[PDB]
DNA sequence: CGTCG
DNA sequence: CGACG
């Protein structure tokens, strides 16, 4: 899909295609997706956030050109957006208000994520996903992200066609199910049907470690 | 089977064949939306001499250099078999020996690759005709010749080709009734999995362009009838043996015979050089009588408007034809381009029918039949219409064209009308066909009478030198 | 498994 | 696709 990618290092094992050094875990890194000569698939060539802009990669609009941008933390989003470059005023006030709301939602999701990481283990999060009729994905990062999504907005109901599991991408929600054994589902929507998240009573001692604060928030998508 | 040359053991080793199983899998995996079109080859090799066993993998993208391979010599054939079976399981989701295979999502699908007296009394023209219609050389060549654009992963068995054929028919049924795009996508993925294509690195296209799918159906029908003709060649003086296999009686019409002169005039007047870059030359005339065809044709013998019409096919099929009479396509086959449904077609002009021989400049000899077809009451149409039911009182269909033989020149041979007149304008307006097309729907309405051998003298350098001096 | 090429 | 933590 996208030509560029950005994310926190899922492991301190990838080597920068420029400085040939190990990229440390959880560190902001940027990849360019290229064709592999070894198999029929695309692979990311990874770079330190520092070494990336030294290869002469002109990115005009990161949020649209780069994948996984909307999932970053707000200050790192600002950093990526800045480094990428080196009646109207009422609507401008409105734009500032929407940006404030977006920052609120972003840092809220991240606070929930690292709070859960502080209190709960990986299997605890898998159980939280199971009890809400959610699929357990591959990668503890995705596990935590989906637990946060469910707790904030609500447990995602199954797809209506393939009866699969919907997941949030930078753009909107996409279905990851299989209409048949030959083709995958492609249902895309920004208003998925969901029931309210239900923390098992086991984690009540830690659910007060969430101070409720469920809020009536709704997923805000970029224009 | 064949040892993958990428291993470098084709002359040192062979492929293993234990029990009723051969250890060479060729799996494909296709996703149109994402654009993946991957191949995975797995082989268990055994050294021709000593007891040494290898496992060879070769993956990549079809028809491209993208990919790689690997070769592991194993300590013993037991460990090698374990390795092979577990790799197949991991890549396809099914066991090695499993009658019922079931596709699993994101898993590969296995392709079925096809691997490997002299007292003849008959006259010389008939001996040559039989040599022509039973040429194992040409068939084996056209069948097992290595083409990497139409068969990027190797020759496909008749089973898999028939499967893709049925899938194309399902695609046509889906496009006819405005079916979901999901249906069409599923069918497209299945098809491109069963029929590998070399798309380089471009995403495969959907099977939505009905013209391209008609083309693909014609290709698959060609391959299928080739497979059938080859299955026929292997049955069990050899010339007389094949003559007996035909189940038909053949006689050489005399050149200076008067019916032969009528046939020659028919060929001469009705050949239009307007869409044929060649001239027809009659070599031999043959009178043919099929096994009990006269019997099944009796019910229509006294029917009116019987006509002697042309039918042209590729020579490879003619064997088959003579042993079973002209046959209609099955109800489950997709449409290849014909305009009036499934039946026996004929033409009144030898140009139209001869262009269905597909004779080349290398083999300018083609065969073509004359049949007394009992047309009876015609259903005259100007536009395509897949007829399943003939209107009450009708026995046949006729697609009208812009050019037709002169009706004032009709001849009556055996009480049968022969339209050997020259080409003239028909007077029919708003007609898409160029030459008439007669069509029946009961195999018994046709009685084959004569078979012709024709040289297609193409208008190339030789013809140009012979025509200018 | 989950990450990486 | 395989390789490795
Ligand atoms: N027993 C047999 N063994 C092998 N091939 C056999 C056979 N019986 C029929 N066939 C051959 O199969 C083919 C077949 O079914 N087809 C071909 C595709 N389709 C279109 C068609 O009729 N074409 C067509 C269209 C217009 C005119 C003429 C033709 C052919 N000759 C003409 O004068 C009609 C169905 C055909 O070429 C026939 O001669
Ligand atoms: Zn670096
Ligand atoms: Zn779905």
């Amino acid at each position: 899909d996208k030509l560029y990618r950005v994310e926190y290092a899922k492991s301190g094992r990838a080597s920068c295609k420029k400085c040939s050094e190990s990229i440390p875990k959880d560190s902001l890194r940027m990849a360019i997706m290229v064709q592999s000569p070894m198999f029929d698939g695309k692979v990311p060539h990874w770079y330190h956030f520092s070494c990336f802009w030294k290869v002469g990669h002109s990115i005009r609009h990161p949020d649209v050109e780069v994948d996984g941008f909307s999932e970053l933390r707000w200050d790192d989003q600002q950093k990526v957006k800045k480094t990428a470059e080196a009646k109207s005023k009422k609507e401008k006030d409105k734009d500032s208000k929407l940006e404030k709301a977006l920052k609120a939602q972003n840092d809220l999701i991240w606070n929930i994520k690292d709070e859960l990481k502080k209190v709960c283990s990986t299997n605890d999060l898998k159980e939280l996903l199971i009890f809400n009729k959610q699929q357990v994905p591959s990668g503890e990062s995705a596990i935590l992200d989906r637990v946060a999504d469910g707790m904030v907005f609500g447990a995602l109901l199954p797809c209506e066609e393939c009866s699969g599991q919907l997941v949030f991408k930078s753009d909107a929600y996409y279905c990851t199910g299989d209409v048949t054994a030959w083709t995958k589902c492609m249902v895309k929507t920004q208003t998925p049907n969901r029931k309210e998240w239900v923390t098992p009573k086991e984690f009540r001692e830690i659910s007060y470690l969430k101070k409720l604060k469920v809020k009536k928030q709704d997923r805000i998508f970029p224009p | 089977a064949a040892v993958d040359p990428d291993s470098g053991l084709e002359h040192s080793a062979h492929v293993l064949e234990k029990g009723g199983k051969v250890f060479s899998a060729t799996l494909g995996l296709v996703d149109i939306v994402k654009g993946t079109n991957s191949y995975y080859k797995l082989q268990l090799l055994e050294d021709d001499k000593e007891n040494r066993y290898w496992i060879f993998r070769s993956w990549g993208r079809v028809g491209t250099v993208i990919g790689s391979n690997k070769l592991e010599q194993m300590p013993s054939k037991e460990d090698a078999i374990e390795h092979f079976m577990k790799l197949y399981e991991e890549k396809t989701g099914n066991a090695w020996h499993s009658k019922n295979f079931t596709k699993y999502p994101k898993k590969f699908y296995p392709l079925e690759i096809d691997y490997g007296g002299t007292k003849s009394k008959l006259p010389k023209p008939v001996q040559d005709l039989i040599k022509m219609i039973f040429d194992v050389e040409s068939m084996k060549k056209a069948m097992y010749e290595i083409d990497l654009q139409k068969m990027p992963l190797g020759k496909l068995s008749k089973r898999q080709i028939q499967a893709a054929y049925s899938i194309l028919s399902e695609v046509q049924q889906a496009v006819s009734q405005g079916s979901s795009d999901s249906q069409i996508l599923d069918l497209s993925n299945r098809f491109y999995t069963l029929i590998p294509h070399d798309f380089g690195m471009k995403k495969p296209p959907l099977l939505n362009n009905a013209d391209s799918v008609q083309a693909k159906a014609e290709m698959l029908d060609n391959l299928l009838d080739i497979e059938v003709a080859y299955s026929l060649l292997r049955g069990g003086d050899p010339i007389d043996v094949n003559y007996e296999k035909l189940k038909t009686d053949i006689k050489v019409v005399d050149r200076d015979s008067e019916e032969a002169e009528i046939i020659r005039k028919y060929v001469k007047n009705t050949h239009a050089t307007t869409h044929n870059a060649y001239d027809l030359e009659v070599i031999d005339i043959f009178k043919i009588e099929r096994e009990g065809e006269c019997q099944r044709y009796k019910p229509f013998k006294q029917l009116h408007n019987r006509r002697l019409l042309w039918h042209g096919s590729r020579t490879t099929n003619f064997a088959g034809i003579l042993s079973q009479g002209l046959r209609i396509a099955p109800p489950e086959a997709p449409v290849t381009g014909y305009m009036f449904g499934k039946g026996i077609y004929f033409a009144d002009m030898v140009s139209k029918s001869a262009n269905y021989c597909h004779t080349s400049q290398g083999d300018p000899i083609g065969l073509i039949l004359l049949g007394e077809v009992a047309l009876g009451n015609m259903y005259e149409l100007k536009h395509a219409s897949h007829i399943s039911k003939l209107p009450k009182g009708k026995h046949s269909v006729k697609g009208l064209g812009k050019t037709t033989p002169d009706p004032s020149a009709n001849i009556s041979l055996d009480g049968v009308d022969v339209p050997l007149g020259t080409g003239i304008s028909s007077g029919v307006n708003d007609t898409s066909l160029l030459y008439n097309e007669y069509i029946v729907y009961d195999i018994a309405q046709v009685n084959l009478k004569y078979l012709l051998k024709l040289k297609f003298n193409f208008k190339t350098s030789l013809w140009l030198e012979h025509h200018h001096h």
